[PDB]
């Protein structure tokens, strides 16, 4: 018959993430300009590679970029955002061999997988799209194949094709399926790297959208300049349910 | 008002520039192919006196 | 005619050498032969290292470069640690930053 | 401790069938962590005489995800409770259960109950309240087992 | 604004991490900071084992 | 592996003409100025008609 209980309570954790500026500029003189060339127009093209060059690094400033607050040059403040690499602190290793790098077996992938399915948060389900590079797949598929108990089957015949290419990896917990990136496979240490992640936790947040900006040139200069300009930034929600792995799987 | 220079996002008074928030919260919660109450659910159950 | 011409061009990554060794807070790097005319001004620049997880140290080049083999930079850019840069380390571009 | 090998698990699971119990039968229900459920596909999948088989060419699926485990003597069928999964330590565990056997004892149900503050008081005030017990039959059909790993 | 953010709350097992070692007689135990606050009179805790 | 139910019949060998990998795939032909060359014979370009 005793009386209630005292009451206890709890409050949550906040994160935060800053916008970034990036430009990129193209110059030419308006005598080069009327000149005609046998490739095509100069002006043209170069906005081409400026236009690659601009997303180019876009992309890899959310996957390696790192969050600071700065004064610049003029007195006014400098930000800097940060990827996916930022985020994520719980659940990323380096596979190798040397000190502090784990040895690559197909347990210890196994074991690398299995940690991003213990809390469900929202909307993640038991589905993740992994990011990898051709040598990263290729490892991948040279570890199912030379397992132990792993056989290719004829029949009285080797006939029509041979080789391998599975994209799918089924665990206890959940499943994971892979794509490669573009901007890894050219790279030879990029191709190594694998990025597991559930597409609802990550969302772009925009203050200014990329938007053309034309006649900057010096006053009174013979010439054409062009500028693109943008101001956005990366926010990641939930970072245990999500790995990047390094080493060549 | 009068601050050296153009003005910046770092030069308004206190508590004039609130920053953007997500007005909720994201819960966390435990995942497994069985309920919560995993080991009740299976339970029937009978009165005591 | 009997002879005839055709031209071609790749897009990829803007990736730099270094050639000599760098100490921390040494300012003024040294890369090949005219790989210093492909970064202007406001330019991030990240140290690499073997496979991926680049938590190395970031680079910004705070100077139009004059020479084809130099380049001005500010070391423990984004609050990173500056660390010595071997002698055949790579660096590569991450993107742009710039002030209000 | 005992070293932990497939036929240990075996003999662990057997021990459980040796009498009939309360109409038990040949079946029993397991709840599992994680990290057990994966240790035991990884038992699974080692045994020497184990083959996957792909007919020309790895091509669609790869990979290990079971559920039932046959003896000579029964079977077993396996599930994760979640709040194993949390827990580093928990997630190693698991219980044979014979869900026949376990009853709950209820006294008084759970019920909500209001205006508990002081009377006079500038506050709300509110709680949970009940009174559960719980039996077990036969606990020699039922095993516990920890630090599967 | 250039600077967002946003809150997250997890639903967990609530434990307690001793910091200095206690006799089998000592009725007073010391906890890392703020832990103490989650327990109220009434609660039944255990000792964790690997 | 080649198997057979339960005795070999009727037919043994080895003829395909596809490579299958991660990245593509390749089909492979006979140039038939190289198979009657010795040294030729050991030879393989993979080349784009396009």
């Amino acid at each position: 018959g005793s009386l209630a209980p005292k009451s206890a309570t709890r409050n949550p954790v906040k994160l935060n993430n800053f916008c970034q500026i990036f430009k990129k500029s193209y110059e030419i003189t308006k005598t080069a300009d009327a000149t005609k060339a046998r490739t095509g127009s100069a002006l043209a093209n170069d906005k081409k590679r400026r236009m690659f060059d601009y997303y180019r690094d876009v992309e890899m400033a959310f996957i390696y970029g790192r969050k600071s607050e700065t004064v610049g040059e003029n007195g006014k403040p400098e930000r800097t955002t940060g990827g996916l690499l930022n985020f994520i602190t719980t659940n990323r290793t380096q596979f190798g061999t040397g000190a502090g790098k784990t040895e690559l077996t197909e347990d210890s992938l196994i074991d690398f997988f299995a940690n991003v399915f213990n809390y469900d948060g929202q909307g993640a389900g038991n589905q993740r799209i992994a990011f990898v590079g051709n040598t990263a797949l290729t490892k991948i598929n040279k570890l199912a194949r030379n397992s132990p108990s792993t056989r290719i089957n004829f029949d009285k015949q080797v006939t029509q094709v041979y080789g391998m290419n599975f994209t799918r990896w089924v665990l206890p917990q959940g499943e994971i399926f892979f794509k490669t990136h573009p901007l890894f496979n050219v790279h030879p240490e990029l191709s190594k790297a694998m990025m597991v992640l559930n597409p609802k936790g990550i969302k772009e947040r925009v203050l200014r959208a990329t938007k053309p900006e034309n006649d900057i040139q010096q006053v009174g200069q013979d010439s054409i300049k062009g500028q693109w300009i943008g101001e956005f930034g990366l926010e990641v929600n939930h970072e245990e349910t999500m790995a990047f792995a390094g080493g060549i799987a | 008002a009068t601050i050296a220079g153009l003005r910046g996002t770092g030069d308004w008074g206190n508590q004039e520039r609130p920053t953007d928030f997500r007005e909720t919260i994201l819960w966390m919660e435990p995942n497994g192919q069985a309920p919560l109450q995993a080991l009740m659910s299976k339970m029937s159950s009978q009165p005591t006196t | 005619d009997p002879e005839f011409s055709w031209w071609e061009e790749k897009l990829t990554h803007n990736r730099l050498e270094v050639k000599t060794e760098a100490a921390a807070g040494v300012t003024t790097l040294a890369v090949d032969t005219d790989q210093a005319w492909a970064c202007v001004k406001g330019d991030i620049l990240m140290v690499e290292s073997v496979g991926g997880l680049w938590a190395n140290e970031i680079l910004k080049v705070v100077e139009d470069p004059t020479a084809g083999n130099a380049l001005k930079v500010a070391r423990g850019f984004a609050g990173t640690t500056a660390a010595v840069i071997p002698a055949g380390t790579f660096i590569i571009a991450i993107g742009t930053s710039f002030a209000e």
